[PDB]
């Protein structure tokens, strides 16, 4: 297997490979060749290999001249064979073949996410970006992959179109993709050149810091604690800041949010988008419970009568509402006596 | 070819089991072949009709074959639904078998008032996960509190209409005559005193003070009209018992306002009391709008 | 196996069998009496008399009997069988109704059929009678064999659904489901029916279930009807992980462990085998003498003076590599001999695809390529279709 | 209210409409499932109406058909709506397929009309006619030998 560049090399990258041998009945040394799918090169000078047993040998190949470069793009097949003499004639034993893939230069991909991506619950923020370093290319085809957990498996193809215009950024959106766990994931996007086969042209993967972290909204733990419960119109309602609390109960890296407040009043609008007490767009949302503001407390004045639903609500960065508590007030001027 | 209960398939064989019949939930894998061939059974929630197959189709919704190979599977009889594992696991909230969370299936929620005399949108929430009818391994299992099946092989539960109501069972039942039994097929009507604007429900709503239900199987409350009042004190809703999910405690309401007196008068129309009008006015008759 | 049911008409078949069997230039073929006593007594109203064939001759014919007539149902028969020419196994039908779950004795002879007369009996010993197995009658189950019943018009709740399109199936859940796809949780206060999408590798038309794509096909996601995997090519299903927990969102039912995705699934079949048919399962190996591509929708032969045998030490070696048959397939498909390989100096083969013959047990036996040595008088020179 | 279609109830004072078996359809609220018409299909069991057999099919019944199947190699159906009384061959009707006429073949199922024996080209200029040894048959040979 190739290990080399641990993400799929270009044509400017050098290969390195590991291969081992191992027998669980013979124990003599035989003599290994290594051939490229380079098809300039020849086959590897026959070497010597140690005595073998069931334990596996050391890597064989790990010399620094066991490397190559690939000047075309595709599926290139590295195949290591096993003779026991050192002459032409010599007798082969053994035989294994493994694809590397050598991906495009020119071609620059990348995935952009908008929201935090929920439990089961749909998420549509996905879209990807195609930019070619040379001018007009064909017809190209792309692929998202949730995770790389065993039973999780590559999308369809969509079609993305073509890329005549250089060097300028072409979107795609991306269907809709629901995530069975939460947690951190490691999402990739691939972009082939055909739509059931073809060469794989491109793959992206977020970096550590962009990694998808997939978010459980009922872990959200929100607590609101406006003023007096019904009241009338002359009475002030007073919302403290330092004693609300947000957090997220299952884990200490999600991403952040901002929060905002609504008095359920036509009088008054409902405060901008905020980050929690200290936090900045660089934190994580915290496991243990902190104030929303270190500011004062907000009072205000009923302009109506009925039924209210002072809420306090989390967005992300795609403006989706991820969770909300709602407190709720009755003003009615009811018991008011004049003499 | 394969005889008409059997299958063979390059990339896999023999069945697997229910997980709904056994302790821990976990399929059991068997391999039974059919004795003239080599052509493997159909698993159980499966059949194979026709000859050469290579996988065994899934029952429809309705049906259900709980044995390994067979030609058709049978129909649900009414009172009975192929959902997906049994009644008392539909409901079920505690698990037994930790690295599965097996024996909770939380395919049942409703609505209603619960203990902190509060009102609660659905009282099991959460994603549900467990929403299947077509592969049914197992005998058909009862239908949930306020649902119904009338006729063989329906493929989902139907609800009952607002109206009417469906508990759990006869001994549970809340409001429900001497004779009258339950069995999961008929939606029995609201008593006079009880109303219900709802589908699916399990239990009828008493009728509040000043308001009345007169008939029977009421989609909405009467509203007393202005000269009449009821003050019912012992009426109250049924509260759902969280760990259960059965309401217990229903008192009806009024069936027929109750007139003013003589010399008292009432003129709103929702109302519980009526009032004596003051000095240089009379009411000589009961159920007087204004004296 | 052995019992019946309960008030329910059940129909007894007993089976005779003769060793040597009739002629088929024989005139006509030979009739037999079967007598059945059923071991109730309802409608003789009396047990016959000790067990006999001068009891059982005379039980009457009910051959022609129909379900109208009283003897339909009667306790003891006597129905005439014929054995046509070329047969030799034959049988006879008894109709037959318990009205009781006491225990039973039924009781069977054979005879041999003169022009209209019962001869002796057919097992050619003394009475002999055929005692079945006493039973005890059980319930009989009112189960209905038959598909869903779309139910009729009811009052529903708005967005209660109870049909669903091509390629949905319908589940039982209180969430939102807007277009298969689950967008919100708890959009009800009770459960409703919704229509969710098929996964990839199944499709529907009814939409009561998600019905998993036959060996041969392929399927995406809101698929109505899965499509064939082309010629030369065969659909391997990816294999299925479980669900680990019953809170998790689940696949497909527990029963189905392979799906078929989209078109990714259909391989091609290796070096060495063909698969011509449209809707293939699988790679059939080439037949002796002939080699084949990686497509290989056909195959061709080795030409004279060739035999097909192993290139391993040839210039073009034709044989399947690891990757495309281990790593591909598994152990179902290995890796097998399609090269030509020339004749060598003074042999000489004048036929077209001819296949060195195998020997699996080497000690004994060699194995041999079918290659003519030339006649005394001629020599030629290698790979040849013929001496000089 | 009345069964629907598809439903039928032959008792009084019932709450429930029985679903109609394959071969029958109903339409509003009837006592009886009626039989399906002679050339027409129905294979479902809550038929609301019965559809006919498509030109080059045959219905496998002359009452209650429940599978439109295709012709045999050797036959033709040009009539829709073709179905197989069970008194001559399995394959043939009044309608259903007929067996292709003497000088003509054809040799998929499901054809609308026979083809006629097209002539053999030895060379140039020169064609030999080709005729059919048997009355339903899905070859043609050199019709002087
Ligand atoms: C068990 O659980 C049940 C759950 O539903 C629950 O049922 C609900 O009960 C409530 C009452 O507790 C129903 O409330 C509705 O309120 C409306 C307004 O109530 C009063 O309105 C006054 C409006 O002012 C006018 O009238 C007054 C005098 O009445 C006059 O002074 C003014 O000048 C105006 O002319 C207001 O002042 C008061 O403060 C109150 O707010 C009523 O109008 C409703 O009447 C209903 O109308 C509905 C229309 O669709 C109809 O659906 C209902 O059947 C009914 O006719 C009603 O009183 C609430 O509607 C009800 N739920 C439903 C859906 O029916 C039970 O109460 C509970 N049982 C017990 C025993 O606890
Ligand atoms: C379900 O979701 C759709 C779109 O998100 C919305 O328009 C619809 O109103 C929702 N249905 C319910 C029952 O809330």
């Amino acid at each position: 297997d190739k290990l080399g560049p641990t993400v799929n090399p270009t044509t400017s990258d050098a290969v390195t490979f590991t291969a081992t041998v191992a027998s669980p009945d013979s124990t003599t040394a035989v003599f290994f060749t290594l051939d490229y799918g380079d098809g300039v090169t020849a086959e590897t000078t026959r070497t010597t290999t140690g005595a073998l047993s069931t334990t596996p040998t050391a890597n064989l190949v790990s010399a620094g001249t066991y490397t190559v470069t690939y000047a075309s793009i595709g599926t290139k097949f590295v195949t290591l064979r096993l003779y026991d003499s050192a002459v032409a004639p010599g007798v082969l034993l053994a035989s294994k073949t493994v694809p590397i893939y050598v991906e495009d230069s020119t071609l620059t991909a990348t995935l952009l996410q908008s929201g935090v991506p929920r439990l089961n619950l749909a998420f549509s923020g996905f879209k990807g970006r195609v930019s070619s370093s040379t001018a007009n290319r064909a017809d190209m085809w792309a692929t998202i992959q949730l995770d790389t957990a065993p039973g999780v498996f590559e999308s369809s193809r969509i079609f993305i179109g073509i890329a005549p215009t250089a060097s300028t950024n072409y979107d795609f959106v991306i269907p809709d993709q629901v995530y069975n766990l939460e947690g951190a994931k490691t999402t990739v996007l691939r972009i082939y050149d055909a739509p059931v086969g073809g060469t794989l042209l491109r793959t992206f993967t977020p970096a550590a810091a962009n990694a998808v972290y997939v978010v459980d909204p009922s872990k959200y733990v929100l607590t609101l604690t406006v003023g007096p419960t019904s009241v009338t119109t002359a009475d002030q309602v007073t919302f403290t800041q330092t004693t609300t609390e947000v957090s997220y109960s299952a884990s200490a890296t999600s991403p952040i949010l901002q929060w905002r407040f609504n008095w359920d009043d036509p009088s008054v609008v409902e405060t901008p988008l905020a980050y929690p007490d200290a936090l900045t767009a660089a934190s994580n949302f915290p496991t243990t419970a902190t104030a929303v503001s270190s500011a004062a407390a907000s009072t205000f004045r009923y302009t109506s009568t009925g039924s209210k639903n002072a809420r306090l609500r989390l967005y992300d960065g795609a403006n989706n509402v991820i969770a909300e508590k709602i407190v709720v007030i009755t003003v009615s001027n009811a018991g008011y006596t004049l003499a | 070819k394969c005889p008409p209960g059997t299958y063979r398939n390059t990339w896999f064989s023999g069945q697997l089991g229910s997980p709904f019949i056994t302790a821990d939930g976990v399929p059991v894998a068997t391999t039974l072949t059919e004795l003239g061939s080599g052509c493997s059974q159909c698993p159980p929630g499966t059949y194979a009709p026709t000859f050469g197959m290579s996988v065994c189709l899934p029952c429809p919704a309705g049906t259900f074959a709980s044995a390994p190979g067979a030609t058709a599977c049978q129909q649900c009889k009414p009172g009975t639904n192929s959902l997906m594992g049994d009644r008392t696991q539909q409901m079920a909230l505690v698990v037994t078998n930790a690295a599965n969370d097996f024996p909770a299936l939380r395919a049942y929620t409703i609505s209603g008032m619960v203990a902190g005399p509060a009102y609660a949108k659905p009282i099991v929430t959460g994603p549900d996960t467990n929403f299947f009818m077509a592969g049914k391994s197992e005998t058909c299992s009862t239908n949930l509190p306020g649902y119904y099946t009338d006729v063989d092989g329906l493929p989902i539960q139907l609800p009952c209409k607002p109206g009417t109501f469906m508990p759990f069972d006869t001994a549970t039942a809340n409001l429900l005559d001497t004779g009258l039994t339950v069995d999961g097929t008929q939606c029995y009507t609201c008593q006079t005193g009880t109303f219900n604007d709802e589908f699916s429900q399990p239990v009828c709503k008493a009728c509040w003070s000043g308001s009345f239900a007169s008939k029977r199987g009421l989609p909405t409350c009467e509203i007393a009209q202005p000269g009449t009042f009821t003050n019912v004190a012992a009426a109250a809703n049924a509260t759902f018992n969280t760990a259960t999910l059965i309401p217990t405690g229903l008192v009806k309401g009024a069936q027929a306002p109750t007139p003013c007196g003589m010399g008292y008068f009432q003129s709103s129309a929702e109302t519980t009391t009526c009032t004596a009008c003051a000095v240089g006015t009379y009411a000589d008759q009961a159920g007087l709008a204004a004296c | 196996p052995t019992t019946p049911y309960t008030n329910i008409p059940t129909y007894f078949t007993f089976t005779l069998l003769r060793d040597p069997p009739v002629p088929p230039s024989a005139s006509s073929g030979v009739q037999f009496a079967c007598a059945l006593y059923t071991g109730q007594n309802v409608n003789p109203a009396s047990a016959p008399s000790a067990i006999t064939d001068a009891v059982y001759k005379t039980f009457t014919d009910v051959t022609t009997a129909v379900a109208t007539d009283a003897n339909y149902f009667a306790d003891q028969q006597l129905r005439v069988v014929t054995m046509a020419p070329g047969t030799g196994r034959v049988s006879c039908t008894f109709p037959t109704l318990y009205a009781a779950a006491g225990p039973f004795s039924p009781k069977f002879f054979v005879f041999e059929y003169a022009s209209s007369t019962v001869g002796a009996n057919a097992l050619a010993v003394a009475d002999t009678v055929t005692s079945l197995t006493s039973f005890t009658t059980q319930a009989a189950p009112t189960f209905i064999t038959g598909p869903t019943n779309v139910p009729q018009r009811v009052p529903l709740p708005k967005g209660f659904r109870t049909t669903c399109f091509d390629g949905y199936e319908l589940i039982f859940s209180n969430d939102n489901y807007t277009n298969g796809v689950r967008v919100a949780v708890d959009a009800y206060p009770y459960p409703v029916g919704q229509c969710r999408k098929c996964p990839g590798g199944t499709a529907t038309m009814d939409g009561y279930r998600c019905i998993p794509c036959p060996s041969g096909y392929w399927s995406n996601e809101g698929a109505r009807e899965c499509t064939a995997c082309p010629a030369g090519t065969i659909a391997k299903p990816a294999a299925l992980t479980a669900r680990a927990k019953y809170s998790i969102d689940p696949t497909t039912y527990h029963f189905v462990t392979h799906l078929a995705m989209g078109p990714e699934s259909c391989k091609k079949c290796p070096k060495g085998y063909f698969q011509p048919n449209i809707a293939g399962t699988v790679c059939l190996p080439c037949p002796s003498g002939f080699v084949s591509t990686s497509g290989a929708t056909g195959c061709t032969a080795c030409s004279e003076g060739t035999y097909h045998t192993d290139g391993v030490g040839t210039t073009t070696p034709g044989e399947a590599t690891s990757l495309d048959t281990t790593d591909t397939f598994g152990s179902i498909y290995p890796i097998i001999p399609n090269t030509c390989r020339q004749c060598p100096a003074n042999t000489y083969l004048p036929l077209r695809g001819q296949a060195a013959i195998a020997s699996m047990n080497l000690a004994a036996v060699s194995s041999a390529t079918p290659c003519r040595p030339c006649e005394d008088g001629t020599w030629s020179k290698a790979g040849a279709a013929g001496c000089q | 209210k009345p069964c629907q279609p598809g439903r039928y109830q032959n008792s009084i004072g019932q709450r429930v409409c029985k679903p109609c078996d394959m071969g029958t359809y109903s339409r509003y609220g009837g006592e009886l499932c009626t039989k399906c018409p002679a050339g027409t299909v129905a294979s479902k069991t809550g038929s609301s109406q019965c559809t006919p057999c498509a030109a080059g099919f045959y219905a496998n019944a002359p009452d209650s058909a429940t599978s439109c199947r295709a012709c045999p190699r050797g036959y033709y159906g040009p009539y829709s709506g073709a179905y197989a009384d069970n008194l001559g061959d399995e394959f043939e009707g009044p309608r259903g397929c007929y067996k292709c006429p003497y000088d003509f073949f054809a040799d998929r199922p499901g054809v609308r009309q026979c083809t006629a024996c097209p002539p053999l080209d030895l060379g140039g200029g020169n064609l030999v006619e080709q005729c059919t040894e048997d009355l339903g048959s899905q070859r043609c040979k050199p019709c002087s030998l």
